[PDB]
Order: structure tokens, then sequence, then C-alpha cells
């Protein structure tokens, strides 16, 4: 059978030397039996004379030049199902989560084609999502790939538990956590927090499904990661119509796997280290995201930018791909608000005058005019005197302070972590919310009455009773 | 019109892994045998007509 | 081709018979029936409200 | 009408403007306006209000 | 239904073929392949491999060969069998291409038709020379006002647009060709452009929305789209800029004028990296390779306007470049700027404060674009240009003691650079925007405080078609102004002003 001897362990870069016309092929699986378990090594050339020249995707220390080697045929496939809902998978496609065998319903291979172009959804869809300041200032589109920025366990956690409750409300979809480069003490964090939030019932319903990928892993299995995650998603799309949302942890470290990658495989390293198929690999992870006839995955990514250089291209190349970009900030989340997201800094595609209609986007100018001059004004305003305002001048710093306030509502994750129940808003119900703000037909009301509450409406109740 | 164009999508795909499986199906016979004898004489067709 | 033997062939003898009519049902909700929210609304009901508004209205400023 | 409406209302801003005559009256013109507003988007607000059947 | 078309495909791949040669590939992987045999191939050939996929034949080594995957590598192996196609590396191109979105070898990926082509046509082919080109005359109109006289644009001229990230870069380039409806959906073929859009290395599902944005605006039946997407491989995008432009060189050398925008230029650098470093050549500066300059001036001087023996050719050139971090001193946008003529800065502090699209003018040039323009619009914005950089140079030193006279320059000046401002997707025509022009030039702008300067144009635009549109016929056909057209113009601005 296809057969062959491993005839060189430089790194984790194992040439495999094959019996004759019977080779593999590029991107395939090769899987070596080991006392460890298995050795899977994916086939990135063919140096020929029978032998090819694989990288591995588990750790090749001990392993002797002869061990005879199985071909898989194909780039590794990993279980999918409606039954790889809460379990915890690692990348070679195997339970982590220690509730033994998946229920295995297909496998599918982890390098697959990016949709047609054809098949693309020919204009863009708001994806619902119940956070207000989300539904104004950067709403959530079907498909798109929307690039969360920010503070790291401020809340940011939460906000993605946020985004899981809001995604069975919106659809009753699925959602699958892929951390790449995951600290594994973090992940045991996110393990038994997201099971404490019911965002995964192991005895029961589990939106989203786990893929841990830790960064001990080599670093073409941190890179292969990424991959995998996606095939799951793709179940879910195309093969269960769905809405779906696939979280990503560091894009950074998603790069950083990459360049090591080909670092690895010899290639000349390209501009600032970055591996020279820098732009190619992107473009197959962020061109397999997409909405299509039978669904849309949608993706939120965390950029890490490293040095804080836009300037960057590990950034660069991620900012190309991005629709949208969420701006959580912790200057923000010490006034108060939560969510803990920075409205002015976000900035989004998907808020386009055309496709939120005029109403919703001149209610979202408004805000975005008074919230601006609100805080260019409060800075000089704070040291002058509120009596230096001008009638039309304290007329916005009024209107912006009952928006700043009336921007954060709690979260359904966080009600036992604030302790506040959470507010979970309708985007028909976001646009209501601000265009009654906007016309102050409540502003009079006081602050802390609309400090961490809902839509306009229900926050007239609440200024009753808070003011009484 | 969703449903239909999507149905005929989905009739594709699966006459489409119909012929796979007529194809398995042929090259088990001795058909094997007998069109590679009309391979064969075809071969020796072109080669004449070089 | 041998092929076009085999596709004739297969083609024939494998017809795919049309899905059932609740599937189709299933991924398209069917007909929409007359709105019918019939009477709205009464507009300014009775000279009760008229009779207390030429009493109470006599507040013009000069 | 609705243009009847706007010029008498225009006019009796003006009219208020000399001898007040608003107090109650700009908060009926400010009804009327309101559904009058309504109704120019109402009759934006149309399509054809059948069903296509010759193309579609 | 879908047993009819499976039964025609089949019909339509029946009988064999005379095959007479092949090399054996022996070692592959890195996207590229060396193969055993082929003595026979031209430079620079397509080879057809055994997967299906076609490369293009680059070191002709004595005793090996290497192919090029024009992307897939995961269906190549060792061990193939590679055919040559036996033609050097072409493209259909002919007239039937308008109104199909294709990939670089010519596969519709919109999937709307077969391929109509008249021929097909090598990928590199030789550039105008000097003897058969002749200087430009006729304008290209934007509908952009600072565009359109400021920044002065004509046909068969390179004319490089720089800027920042996804400012909506595309949107400025969009609305020439929206704009381009005037003439194009207009009769008069001795006025049409046929122009094509390259979108290299852009999100599919971007440009599926533009292209559905495109069909909006129903101007895809003008127009052609080649489409190299982002997820599209690398060598399939180094060779996408040239093969569209051998697909514009058909209309050209039809006599027929076009246009084309190389959109973004900046991600086939990326590309041509890529494929160079693969090929493990020496990285130069930046890490792009040291025969990029060729790469992009090879590409870019095969647009020209011909000359009148050649039938007056043109291949309007607009290449967009995306300046990484806003570096306007980067290796990659110096080298393209000093192959263009002018370059269309736009500016990112101007975008986010209040112009979208804001068009930076102080570092927009237009080499020999004002010979271009009608003369109509060069009559009306008479200096302007020179004003709006006195204006900078006010507002330099504004931030201080301001004399009457800077006052006035200012006031004209803010107001001015109010009226240049428009919104995307609304084009103005050139009739149009003579009038507006003579409004600010003569002063009338000051006549109008800022915050009205947009009802003024609306209104004026109105005023000007219901008080005779007689007069903007005029400038239609005349397309210059007499002393009466001055006159009528002066009187009619005045008489505008007044209500």
């Amino acid at each position: 059978p296809i057969t062959g001897k491993v005839t060189a362990v430089i790194g984790a870069i194992v040439d495999v030397h094959f019996e004759q016309s019977e080779l593999p092929a590029i991107l395939n699986a090769l899987e070596i039996k080991t006392p460890q378990g298995k050795l899977v090594l994916e086939v990135a050339q063919h140096l020929g004379e029978n032998t090819v020249r694989t990288i591995a995707m588990d750790g090749t220390e001990g392993l002797v030049r002869g061990e005879k080697v199985l071909d898989t045929g194909g780039p590794i496939s990993v279980p999918v199902g409606r039954e790889t809902l809460g379990r915890i998978i690692n990348v070679i496609g195997e339970p982590i989560d220690e509730r033994g065998p998946i229920k295995s319903k297909l496998r599918k291979p982890i390098h697959a084609d990016p949709p047609s172009f054809a098949e693309q959804s020919t204009s863009a869809e708001i994806l619902e999502t119940g956070i207000k300041v989300v539904d104004l200032l950067a709403p959530y589109a079907r498909g798109g790939k929307i690039g969360l920025f920010g503070g790291a366990g401020v809340g940011k956690t939460v906000f993605i538990q946020e985004l899981i409750n809001n995604i069975a409300k919106a659809h009753g979809g699925f959602s699958v956590f892929t951390g790449v480069g995951e600290r594994t003490r973090e992940g045991n964090d996110l393990y038994r927090e997201m099971k404490e939030t019911g965002v995964i019932n192991l005895e029961g319903e589990s939106k989203v499904a786990l893929v841990f990928g830790q960064m001990n892993e080599p670093p073409g299995a941190r890179a292969r990661v990424a991959l995998t995650g996606l095939t799951i998603a793709e179940y879910f799309r195309d093969e269960e119509g769905q809405d779906v949302l696939l979280f990503i942890d560091n894009i950074f470290r998603f790069t950083q796997a990459g360049s090591e990658v080909s670092a690895l495989l010899g290639r000349i390293p390209s501009a600032v280290g970055y591996q020279p198929t820098l732009a190619t690999d992107m473009g197959l992870l962020q061109e397999r995201i997409t909405t299509t006839k039978k669904g849309s995955v949608t993706s939120v990514q965390a950029v890490y930018v490293p040095a804080d250089d836009l300037t960057d291209p590990a950034p660069a190349t991620t900012f190309a791909h991005l629709d949208a970009t969420t701006v959580l900030s912790r200057g923000i989340s010490e006034l108060g608000i939560y969510p803990a997201v920075d409205p002015l800094d976000s900035k989004s595609r998907l808020l386009d005058a055309a496709v939120v209609g005029q109403e919703h986007y001149d209610v979202a100018s408004k805000v975005q005019e008074t919230l601006q001059t609100y805080k260019s004004l409060q800075d000089i305003i704070a040291i002058l005197g509120m009596d230096e305002l001008s009638e039309q001048d304290k007329l916005t710093v009024e209107r912006a302070r009952k928006i700043q306030r009336f921007l954060s509502q709690p979260f359904a994750v966080a009600e036992v972590f604030t302790g506040i129940p959470g507010k979970l808003v309708r985007l028909k119900d976001t646009v209501a919310s601000f265009k009654a703000v906007l016309e102050g037909k409540y502003d009079n009301i006081p602050e802390h009455a609309f400090y961490m509450v809902g839509g306009i409406e229900d926050v007239v109740a609440k200024a009753e009773k808070l003011a009484a | 019109v969703r449903y239909e164009a999507s149905l005929r999508q989905l009739e594709q795909r699966q006459l489409a892994k119909s012929v796979i499986s007529r194809v398995q199906s042929e090259l088990g016979n001795p058909k094997f045998q007998e069109k590679v004898l009309q391979q064969s004489i075809s071969e020796i067709e072109q080669l004449l007509s070089k | 081709n041998v092929i076009q033997d085999l596709y004739l062939r297969e083609l024939k003898d494998t017809k795919l018979a049309p899905s059932t009519l609740q599937d189709a049902e299933g991924n398209v909700k069917p007909w929409n029936p007359p709105q019918k929210p019939n009477l709205p609304e009464l507009e300014l009901q009775g000279p009760e409200a008229l009779k207390a508004y030429t009493e109470q209205n006599v507040e013009t400023a000069h | 009408a609705k243009s009847a409406a706007n010029k008498l209302d225009w006019a009796k801003v003006i009219s208020s403007l000399r001898i007040t005559g608003s107090t109650a009256t700009q908060l009926s013109s400010f009804k009327k306006r309101n559904d009058e507003a309504r109704r120019q988007l109402l009759e934006l607000q149309s399509q054809p209000t059948e069903v296509d059947f010759s193309h579609y | 239904e879908v047993s009819s078309i499976l039964e025609e495909r089949i019909k339509g791949v029946s009988d064999e073929a005379n095959l007479n040669e092949t090399g054996r590939v022996l070692a592959v992987g890195d996207g590229i392949a060396r193969v055993f045999g082929l003595n026979n191939i031209q430079a620079e050939e397509l080879v057809e491999f055994s997967s299906g996929v076609k490369g293009m034949a680059l070191n002709l080594e004595p005793g090996q060969v290497g192919i090029v995957l024009f992307g897939s590598d995961r269906l190549v192996k060792e061990g193939e069998l590679v055919k040559r196609t036996g033609n050097i590396v072409d493209v259909p191109v002919g007239p039937g291409l308008l109104g199909r979105v294709v990939d670089a070898l010519g596969n519709p990926i919109d999937g709307k038709g077969p391929i109509d082509a008249a021929g097909r046509s090598r990928a590199q082919v030789k550039a105008p020379g000097i003897l058969p080109r002749r200087s430009v005359h006729e304008p290209v109109q934007t509908g952009l006002k600072a565009v359109d006289a400021l920044v002065p644009i004509g046909r068969g001229q390179r004319e490089l647009i720089i800027g920042d990230r996804q400012t909506g870069k595309t949107a400025v380039a969009l609305d020439t060709i929206l704009n381009q409806k005037r003439w194009n959906n207009g009769s008069d073929e001795s006025k049409k452009l046929y122009c094509v859009y390259v979108a290299v290395g852009q999100k599919r599902s971007t440009v599926a929305q533009l292209v559905q944005t495109l069909e909006q605006h129903d101007a895809m039946k003008y127009s052609i789209i080649v489409a190299a997407t982002a997820s599209e491989a690398a060598p399939l995008q180094y060779l996408a800029p040239f093969t569209a432009a051998s697909i514009g060189e058909w209309f050209r050398d039809n006599g027929k004028h076009a246009l084309i925008v190389y959109d973004d230029l900046s991600k086939q650098a990326v590309a041509y990296r890529q494929l160079s470093l693969l090929l493990r050549r020496p990285p130069g500066r930046e890490a792009y390779p040291g025969d990029v300059f060729y790469l992009h001036s090879r590409l870019l001087e095969r647009a020209a306007k011909l000359s009148e023996k050649e039938g007056s050719g043109s291949l309007t050139a607009l290449p967009v470049i995306e300046t990484q971090g806003g570096d306007v001193s980067a290796y990659i946008p110096t080298n393209v700027i000093s192959i263009t003529d002018g370059q269309i800065f736009l500016e990112a502090e101007l975008f986010y404060k209040g112009i979208r699209p804001a068009i930076n003018v102080g570092l927009s040039v237009s080499r020999v674009g004002s010979a271009a323009q009608v003369k109509a619009l060069k009559q009306v914005a008479g200096s302007l240009k020179l004003f709006l950089a006195q204006y900078r140079e006010v507002a330099a030193f504004a931030q201080s003691d301001l004399d009457a006279s800077t006052k006035q320059t200012l006031v004209r000046g803010e107001r001015l650079t109010q009226l240049l401002k428009q919104n995307q997707y609304s084009p103005l025509a050139t009739e149009e925007q003579v009038p507006l022009i003579y409004a600010g030039v003569n002063g009338h702008l000051d006549g109008i405080e800022l915050s009205r300067i947009g009802e003024f144009e609306s209104s004026f635009l109105s005023y000007l078609k219901s008080n005779h549109n007689e007069l903007l016929t005029e400038i239609r056909e005349k397309g210059e102004l007499s002393k009466e057209l001055l006159a009528s113009l002066k009187s009619a601005t005045e008489s505008f002003v007044a209500t």
C-alpha cells in the first residue's frame, strides 16, 4: 500500500520517501502511527525521486528516520456536524473535550476553495445584534468580517459571549470560537466561563462549538487551526443553511504562525519578516468567509496590532480584508459604559447612507455629530466652566451626555457578572431609541435614569421609578 | 423562485454523483477489457494517421 | 465516448423524482391572506369634545 | 387641501406674529402637519398593488 | 433541463485529440514545477498540465524547464504530464467582452454567457512607438468639478490616482465610469469610450457588490470588467493587468477611444513580489523585487493616444495606487509616480474632515491635462488652480494678522472649497459645470454665505435651466464662451444671485 519511510527530520520538516507511482499530492495529509498517537504531516512539496517534503502538525520529537507513513489522500478531514456543537476539538480534528469520539456525520478537507464569484451575494445585509451601540454606529452585516480591536479580558471575552447570546436570539444559529495561539491558562477560564454562562450546556444546547489551538502546538499546526474552524462553519452555512458567526483570536498570531511556516519551508521572507505568501494565505482564509445563497459565515477577528503600528504589514493586510472595525476602549469602560465600545473610535463601512436607509443614517450622523462636538467642547468646557456654554452649546452638552449614559446597556451574559439584568434591544427599536433622544422628547430625565438602560420606551418607565 | 433555482442545483449534484456511480460500475466490467480493445484499434488508426 | 454511452444509459435509468411539496413549503412559507386590519380608531368623535373645546379655548394672548 | 393647509398655516404664523392667534392653534397645525407629511410618504410608499405574473 | 444541459456538455466533449508531445513533472511545490522534456517549448509559452491548469514557462534551462503555475498548487503533483498549448500566453480579446466579467484566462466568472471575442492576443506586446503616437486633444470628463478643471484629464493619457487605503478609493474612478454615459450611452461613437475596470486583489464579495452597482447604474453594457480577486492566485494576478491591457488594445487598434482603470497596481506589486520571492530572485528594496520598475513601466506605457495614421486610437490609463500607511515617499509609489503623467493625490485628513470624496488639489498635478480641456472650462476656470494655491497659502499663514485683501481671498477660498465638494455617485454634466465655476471665479460666492453655498449650487443650476437652458445649450455645442456668452453668463449669474 501507499507507504513511505521518513528520510529526514530537520526541525518539524519531515521529508518522506514514498514508493514509486503512488506519490501524494500537494496539500495531502500523511499520518505516522506513533506511540505518541499519530503525527499528521501535510505535503507541501515534491522533492522528486519519489520523495516529498511535508510539514508536521504534531511534535516531531523522538521520531526515527524510517518509520512507515500512511497517506490519508488529501487535506485533513475533520468531522463536522450538529454533533460538533459544544465540543472542544483540536486542530487534528479529535475531541479534546474528553467527551469521547464526536459522532461524525461527514468529515471535510480543511482546504476548501472559496465560494464562486457567481455564487456571491450581490448586495450586503445587516446582521442584527442586540447591542445598541453596535446597531447604530457600526451595524453588523451578514457575510462580513468585523474586526474587534481594544482591550483584553476587560470584558473582551464577555463581549464575545454577549454576541453568542445575541446570536441565539438573532437567528438561533451556532458559533465557533476558534482560538489560535490561545494560552492554555486562558483557555481553561474560557471553557469554564462559557459553560457557566450557558452558551455551552454539556448536558444540552450549545450554540458555540469550541476549537482551541494552544501556542504549544507546532507553528504549522497553529497555522492550520484557522482553516479547521472555518470548515466547521461551512457545514453550518452550506449544510444547515444557517447564518453563523465564527470568532478568531489573534490574527497576529495567525500571521505569526504563517510567517514561520514559510521560513521553515525555506522561502525568502518578505518585508518585515512576514511570509512571501502573506497575501494569498490571508486571502484564502478571508474569502472562504462570505454570504453564499445557502447561508453566511460572519467572522469576528481579534487584531493584536504589533507595536501599535498600523503601518505594519500584518495589520495592513488585515485592514484590507476588514469591512468594519469595532474599537473597544478602556477609557470608555472607565466612564462606566458597558458596552466597552468607544463609539467615535469605531468605524464601519457597513454604516452607509444607502445601506441602513437615510433615516437610520441621519440619526446616526446626528448622534455622531452630537458626541463629536461634545467631546471636543467638553475639553475646554470642563476647564472654562459650563457657564461659558452658550444656549446652543449647553443644548449639545445636555443632549450628548444623555446619549452617553443611554448608550450603555447591560449584557445578558454579564447579567450575573455586573449583577444588573441584561438588555438586548432589537435593531428597529434601537433606531427608535435614538430618534426620540435626538428630538429630546424624554431628554429632561436624569442621567442616572438613562444610565445602564434599554431602549427609549423601556427607559420611560425606568425614568419614572428612578426619579421617584 | 429561489427554491426552484436551488432545486435545479440540488438535482444537478445528485445526478452528478449518479454518473460517478455509473462510472465505478463500468470500469469493473469486462467493458474494461472490451473498450481497451476499442482503444487499441483506435490507437492503430490514430497512429496511422501520423 | 464510452462516457457518452454511460451517461445516456445512466440518465435514462436513473430518474430523480421531484421533491415533496412539503419540503418546498419548508423553504418557502406559502401564500399571504388579505391584510384586513378593518376599522381604525374614531376621528374626533362627537361634539362632546367640541363643547369642551369651545368653552376651554378662549386662551388667546394679545 | 394640503397646499391650502400650509399657505394658511404660514399665514396664521405671520398673523400670530402680529396679534397672537396661536396658543394651541399651532398644536393643531402640528397635528395636521404630521399626518399631512405622512400622506406624501404614503403616496410615495405605494408600489404596484398587484402581484406580477407576466414575467414573474 | 438539467439532463439536457448535461447531455449537451457530453456531446460537446466527444471525440479524441492528436497529442504529440509531453514532458513529465519532477519536482513541484512553491508554486513552480520543473518539467522534463518539452524541448520544443517556445519562450513564455502557455502549457496545460495534466491537472488541467495552465502555466507560463519562465526559465528555459538546458535540462529543465520551469513552469510557473497560474494558480492551483493542490492539484498539480510530481510525475504529471505537461503538454504544450503551443501558443505564447494570449487572452481572448474582442467586442463581445462588453458586459462580461472575466478572470485572467478569459473564463467568465460571472458566468454570463460564453466568451464572444474577435481574437486572442499575446499578453506582452510592444508599446506604441514615438512615431505612431499623437498628443491628446479630447477631454475625459469625470463629473467632479475639481477634477474637471483643477486636475484636467484627456484621452489616451496616463494619469495616476494615488491616496490612502479603502477611502472608497475605487469610488473616485467609478464616478468617471458612470459619468461616461453621456458619451457612452451617448450615441456618438467618435465620443464612445469603452471602459475596462480591472479589479486586482480585491474582496470577491466586494467586487460582486461593485458589479451589482454597475448593473444598477446599467453601465455594465458599455463596460468590460476584468477581475483578479484577492482569492485568485498570485501568478494570475501578475498576468492580470497585462491581459487586461491586451483587451483594451483591441478597441484602441480599431482606432476607438477607450479607457482602462487598473485598480489597484499596489496589489500587483505585492503579487510580483510574491512571485519573485518564490522564484528566489534577490529581494529588492522594501522587499519589492529589483525588476519591479520594469513590471510597472512595461504595463503603463502600453496605453496611449495613437496618431491619425493609426486611426487616432486612445486608451486612457488611470492606475490606482494605494499608499500604505499614506506614505507618499514609498518605493513602489515613487517609482509609479515617475512613470505616470500627473497624479491625483487624495487627502485622508480632508476625507474624514468632510468631503467624501476629498480630492486634495495641492498634490494633484496633471502634466499635460489642460490642453485636452474644453475651451469653456479653460476660460471659466482660468487661474482658479492658482487662486486655490493662493488659498492654500492663505490658510497656511491664517493661523496671525489678516489683511482685508487676505480676508477677501480667504472668504473666496473657503467658499470655493465648499463649492468643489460633491458626494459619491452624483456626477455633473460638462455643460453644468461651466456656470458653477464661472460664478465662483467671478466672486459670486462672496455673495453667498458659507452655509447656503450648497443651496446656491442646486438652485443656481435649476435657475439657469429655467432662465435659459439656451445658454447652456450654447456652451454645450460651442464649448467656448464668446463675449456675448460671457456677458450673458455675467448677467445671468447676477440675476440668480439676486434671487
